[PDB]
RNA sequence: GUCUACGGCCAUACCACCCUGAACGCGCCCGAUCUCGUCUGAUCUCGGAAGCUAAGCAGGGUCGGGCCUGGUUAGUACUUGGAUGGGAGACCGCCUGGGAAUACCGGGUGCUGUAGGCUU
RNA sequence: GCUCAGGGAGGACAGAAACCUCCCGUGGAGCAGAAGGGCAAAAGCUCGCUUGAUCUUGAUUUUCAGUACGAAUACAGACCGUGAAAGCGGGGCCUCACGAUCCUUCUGACCUUUUGGGUUUUAAGCAGGAGGUGUCAGAAAAGUUACCACAGGGAUAACUGGCUUGUGGCGGCCAAGCGUUCAUAGCGACGUCGCUUUUUGAUCCUUCGAUGUCGGCUCUUCCUAUCAUUGUGAAGCAGAAUUCACCAAGCGUUGGAUUGUUCACCCACUAAUAGGGAACGUGAGCUGGGUUUAGACCGUCGUGAGACAGGUUAGUUUUACCCUACU
RNA sequence: UCAACCUAUUCUCAAACUUUAAAUGGGUAAGAAGCCCGGCUCGCUGGUGUGGAGCCGGGCGUGGAAUGCGAGUGCCUAGUGGGCCACUUUUGGUAAGCAGAACUGGCGCUGCGGGAUGAACCGAACGCCGGGUUAAGGCGCCCGAUGCCGACGCUCAUCAGACC
RNA sequence: GUCCUGACGUGCGAAUCGGUCGUCCGACCUGGGUAUAGGGGCGAAAGACUAAUCGAACCAUCUAGUAGCUGGUUCCCUCCAA
RNA sequence: CUAACACGUGCGCGAGUCGGGGGCUACGAAAGCCGCCGUGGCGCAAUGAAGGUGAAGGCCGGCGGCGCGCCGCCGGCCGAG
């Protein structure tokens, strides 16, 4: 879909509509040092292979796609994550349409 | 299989525990062999206090 | 037993085969007949039938107990409030009826009547089609007169 | 035949207490008599509250009998309990109260005699009152018990406040998934 | 196995009658609802804003709630063995009042008035309805004429 | 009798054609400086009063179409309940009850609330 | 603010179809999609301004156990959009467009714990999204067995028997026509009504603590829908021959070449070489050629173990003294 | 002329069409928790001691259709989760002692009289007996009962007919 | 150890007998000694043989392995009953 | 049969209850007793993840405080729907 990269939306923190830079949220390192990480880390350490199970029917082609939501405001500058219904192809802020006109 | 309504419980019965059960039918053959025990020590020190020090 | 029919005949106090209840008729009455139709046969009884009904068979549901009315002051404890004392006005509160004719035929127990002699002339079809339920209108004074 | 429907043909109700204590018995051979022999219902009443169970004659205790006796237009009447009259230690004075009991406890025998009053068992209660006039029938709190905190709606059901089996309470024990609503619903 | 949408098998009901299909009329608005108020269900195909859900078209309930567009009523439904008196949220116009409440009310006032009336006076007047009894005894006057004799008209094949 | 402004129920009010409209109105009408908006003062907006019922609209007419509402169709079709009824079946008859719709033939053609005029 | 599909009548090139205008036009269009509802100064089309597709706690509906998730409905608390305003709006006119725990990631607060105290990184929490389980209330998962096993199932196949008769077989009825002539000697279209269980299907009721599953040989009995023989009626019956029909199953209905054959075809005699039933008669009667174990070879398929209503070769056929029946 | 067209007419239809539109059926109501007054409170709504709602206080009993019946409520809980048949409605199927639904009744769990025989049909539901009477079905004989001086007809079959 | 697919098939025999058969100077037949051990041996290859046991011996134990699957489940009367 | 849990029921004591582990004095390995052997279990208090917090109010008098009739706090009174 197309989303413009600016939503004038609510904020938390100043607790009124405040201007936002919209980005898309994607997923950050996974950390070595997780409690889960090293936990299973350790349980792998060893004999038995593989211990926790390996998703493989992996079914649906889409995800959700978050934005994420800086305020713009300069001392405040609050994040939400905003996910909307999913889409296969998405942009942020390209080509705003306009009827009546030649292809 | 549990029924309605009521308490889910984990006993810890999955060992075998048949073979070790400590049985307490000595228990009054036991205090009796301990104040035998302790009048046979009271007696033979005799003018020391019973409970030692 | 159709269950609407099983519980019209519940309200009716028909509940063994070859009972009997007087009932008195109005609009939501012939409805509730007429929904038993096939079960009943049901008529205009003579003071004839209700004086035999009443003296051969009729027992007072008492105390919910079924004491036969040998006397007249089982009646007259259980429906002297009404101001009916004997069972000459018994009959004629249910023969003329009367303002509490709901009390008098709540009093009087479902009579219970024996099998028709010389016998019916058949059970499963109406009494217009040659049989025996339905509304035989006068002609259920030929048939009191055999069930007891 | 008959079509009467024969599920509800018994009365479950009892006729004898299932005690076989024997002067529980012959406080039933007394009331018997004279719920049979008089027509005052407070003998009715006082003998199927003899017959009951002791999860359904539940102990009241005194707090509750203070306040229910001082409640106003009730001055020296007798108040009659068929089950435990227990002491209540947060209350200070009591005032002179006139009580029937089958077993009042130790502390409140003294409790009430100190305060200057009188305890009856039920034979001095028919023979002070044989129809039972001058009385006022108490009985304790019936759904105090704890167990009643385990029935009804079951939790894990909207709008149920019903305390769950759990073997004990704390931070893991049955707090995690019915109950947040980040940890997959709250019900 | 039959789909379980929120409107399944409602052709026919939350349709407009033929011909009054358009503008909704505005007394089914202007129309107040206290609390209290027994009120019929008849949802409407022109709005789509607060349904009232299959199960409910034509069901009858009690107003326990009204609010700036919808009020909220208590109706029975009948599920496999037992009845539910639910809430649910309806917009104002799925929604007539009962007139078989007004009638029971006109019935109360006029034996209240026939009451206070005719205890000054000492008669005693009928309150409850008794049903339609059987018929009494009347003459029947043939003024004149014979009645007109009947016979079945015989059969002829007009196919 | 009637109209305007706001309406309610939304054709007994619609649609086609014709006739008649006194007084107040409603209109058509004459203009574009300003408010406003267009390719265009046609619309919308704005400023008016020379004229006209021509149209709108109002009232009325048509062996009018429609609609509304009765009769007929018909106790027909269908139908709750019943029979150890008929028939090889298909289906049909009967008893106890309830009971439609076309075609066809008549009647009707807006009622009315609140505010304000007109008929000196 | 405007009216749409379609149609009519006009207009330079212009046409069946570009564009301009007038008139009719109750939706015959459009509203993303599948359909159903819904809609005309709108929910449609074109503009102008926008981010209620936002923050938040409750209740209710929907499937429902009256539980979750999803989706939805009235509210309520702010922060806004728009309009002059009433109002309308917390996604799509309504009905589908979607996902638990554990784990990871991101966001939030001058937040909590980080363990004897303090500071600082890190980690744990609390709430809110996301990564997903499509077997969609949510395991991480390739085959083969003919070397096979075990617990069972007649809940479930392959036989027979059962209800049915599509299909197979057989027989009517009506009469367009063939039979030079002539509907009906002998046939019979288009249609139509049946019978039989000697085909095949359909079903799965019986049998899975087993009813021995192909044929042939031997042997008795039965049916008639009769090939012949006895007696008759009909012919487009001159004779000879042959066709159709009736009573009718008493008596027959064979020898062989090929094939495991049931079937099939051929040679020869014939009076005739008709059809069938009895658990698709008959294995404690036989035979074992075939299919239907384990050994093998070949073709195709498979990476492979191996598979083949494909062919070929070798491959244990058990028991009567019981009762009944018959001799 | 033959066409499309167009206008009134005519023949036949519709599970996924419809202006009309039944029967059966589905909710609600048929009072004391209701009416009628007097008055206070509210931060909600407000031209308006407005509107609504809540609280007090008082007065009203012909208990406001028929009919039947003593009711409400709380624990703990086994077994069950292979079903089948029938009047009618009805889906696939040519059809089925076939498969799949709806209403109700049965069978299963159930005898007993009748249908010769029979899980389901018709009657009828059961403690052990004596008397009487019936139901459905019967009455030549088997076999209780027509051994009625029963009534009225139809019917000859070299394949007669004979009871859901 | 071929064929009779003969005998016998609760036998003489848990593989025997009869007639017919193959080979019978060489990869021959055979006694005793020794070696190889079970997921191992050994195989002129059949998944054969490994003490009447073989597509993984036998014996003890774990062990009463587990089983949504069959079989069974012990006295009377009364009441309610799917 | 042992253990665990739930509910019903009988019994003692009752805001408490229990000595089961220990000790003191033929049947008797029983029985009794302890109480400064109630350590402890369960209960009498919940909630929160955690830091933690931890279960009636009003009336009277004095001092819009101003465009806390409310009252911030003191003394008295009623006092636990
Ligand atoms: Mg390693
Ligand atoms: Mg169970
Ligand atoms: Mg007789
Ligand atoms: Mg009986
Ligand atoms: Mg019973
Ligand atoms: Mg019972
Ligand atoms: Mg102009
Ligand atoms: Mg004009
Ligand atoms: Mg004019
Ligand atoms: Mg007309
Ligand atoms: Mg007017
Ligand atoms: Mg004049
Ligand atoms: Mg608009
Ligand atoms: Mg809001
Ligand atoms: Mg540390
Ligand atoms: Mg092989
Ligand atoms: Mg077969
Ligand atoms: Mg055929
Ligand atoms: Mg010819
Ligand atoms: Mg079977
Ligand atoms: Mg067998
Ligand atoms: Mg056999
Ligand atoms: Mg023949
Ligand atoms: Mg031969
Ligand atoms: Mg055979
Ligand atoms: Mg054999
Ligand atoms: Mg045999
Ligand atoms: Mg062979
Ligand atoms: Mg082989
Ligand atoms: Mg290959
Ligand atoms: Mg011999
Ligand atoms: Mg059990
Ligand atoms: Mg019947
Ligand atoms: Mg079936
Ligand atoms: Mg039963
Ligand atoms: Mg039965
Ligand atoms: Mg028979
Ligand atoms: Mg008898
Ligand atoms: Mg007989
Ligand atoms: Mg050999
Ligand atoms: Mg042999
Ligand atoms: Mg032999
Ligand atoms: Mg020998
Ligand atoms: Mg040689
Ligand atoms: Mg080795
Ligand atoms: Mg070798
Ligand atoms: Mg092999
Ligand atoms: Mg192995
Ligand atoms: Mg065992
Ligand atoms: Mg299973
Ligand atoms: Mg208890
Ligand atoms: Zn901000």
């Amino acid at each position: 879909v197309n989303v413009p990269k600016t939503r004038r939306t609510f904020c938390k923190k100043c607790g009124k509509h405040q201007p936002h830079k919209v980005t898309q949220y994607k997923k950050g390192k996974d950390s070595l040092y997780a409690q889960g990480k090293r936990r299973y880390d350790r349980k792998q350490s060893g004999y038995g292979g593989q211990t926790k199970p390996i998703f493989r029917k992996k079914a649906k082609t889409t995800k959700k796609i978050v934005l994420r939501l800086e305020c713009v405001e300069p001392n405040c500058r609050s994040k939400r994550m905003l996910a909307i219904k999913r889409c296969k192809h998405f942009e942020l802020g390209g080509d705003k349409k306009r009827k009546g006109q030649v292809i | 299989a549990p029924s309605r309504n009521g308490m889910i419980l984990k006993p810890h019965f999955h060992k075998d525990w048949q073979r070790r059960v400590a049985t307490w039918f000595n228990q009054p053959a036991r205090k009796i062999r301990r104040r035998k025990a302790r009048q046979a020590r009271a007696r033979r020190i005799a003018p020391r206090p019973a409970a030692g020090p | 037993v159709s269950p609407k029919v099983r519980k019209v005949l519940q309200l009716l106090r028909l509940r063994q085969i070859f009972n009997g209840t007087f009932v008195k008729l109005n609009k939501a009455s012939i409805n509730m007949l007429r929904i038993v139709e096939p079960y009943i046969a049901w008529g205009y009884p003579n003071l004839k039938s209700v004086n035999e009904l009443i003296y051969k068979r009729g027992y007072g549901k008492i105390n919910k107990k079924r004491i036969a009315l040998t006397d007249n002051t089982l009646i007259a404890r259980s429906l002297g409030k009404y101001n009916i004392i004997c069972m000459e006005d018994l009959i004629h509160e249910i023969y003329t009826v009367g303002k509490h004719f709901k009390e008098a035929n709540n009093f009087l127990w479902p009579f219970k009547l024996s099998s028709p002699r010389g016998g019916m002339k058949k059970k499963t079809t109406h009494f217009v089609e040659g049989g025996d339920a339905g509304n035989r209108e006068d002609q259920i004074n030929r048939l009191i007169r055999r069930m007891n | 035949g008959v079509d009467i429907r024969h599920n509800k043909d018994r009365k479950v109700r009892r006729k004898e207490p299932k005690s076989q204590d024997i002067y529980l018995r012959l406080l039933v051979k007394l009331y018997r008599f004279l719920a049979r022999r008089t027509n005052s219902t407070f003998n009715q009443v006082v003998l199927k509250r003899l017959f009951m169970s002791r999860t359904n004659r539940p102990p009241l205790s005194l707090s509750r009998m203070i306040r229910k006796m001082k409640l106003p237009g009730r001055e020296n009447k007798t108040a009659v309990v068929v089950g435990t009259v227990t002491d209540d230690v947060r209350v200070q004075e009591v005032p002179k109260l006139k009580v029937c009991a089958l077993r009042v406890t130790s502390r409140a025998r003294s409790r009430i005699l100190k305060a200057g009053g009188k305890i009856l068992t039920f034979d001095q209660l028919a023979l002070d009152s044989p129809k039972g006039r001058g009385t006022v029938l108490l009985s304790g709190p019936r759904k105090g018990r704890e167990v009643y905190r385990h029935f009804g709606k079951a939790p894990g059901t909207p709008h149920s406040h019903t305390k769950p089996y759990v073997r004990s309470k704390g931070r893991k024990f049955e707090r995690a998934r019915g109950r947040r609503a980040s940890r997959g619903y709250k019900n | 196995t039959n789909t379980k949408g929120k409107r399944r098998g409602t052709r026919y009901m939350f349709s407009r009658p033929f011909r009054k299909h358009g503008v909704v009329p505005l007394a089914t608005y202007m129309r107040i609802y206290k609390k209290g108020d027994i009120v019929d269900i008849k949802g409407m195909g022109t709005v789509q804003k607060g349904m009232p859900h299959k199960c409910y078209h034509g069901k009858t309930g009690r107003v326990y709630n009204v609010t700036q567009h919808a009020v909220g009523i208590v109706v029975n439904k009948q599920v496999k063995g037992k009845i539910l008196a639910k809430r649910i949220n309806v917009r104002i116009e799925h929604i007539k009042h009962s007139k078989s409440r007004d009638s029971f009310l006109k019935r109360v006032k006029e034996n209240d008035q026939k009451k206070k009336e005719a205890k000054e006076k000492g008669t005693w007047v009928q309150l409850k309805r008794q049903p339609a009894p059987p018929r009494e005894a009347h003459f029947v006057r043939t003024n004149g004429k014979e009645p007109e004799l009947l016979e079945p008209i015989p059969y002829e094949f007009m196919a």
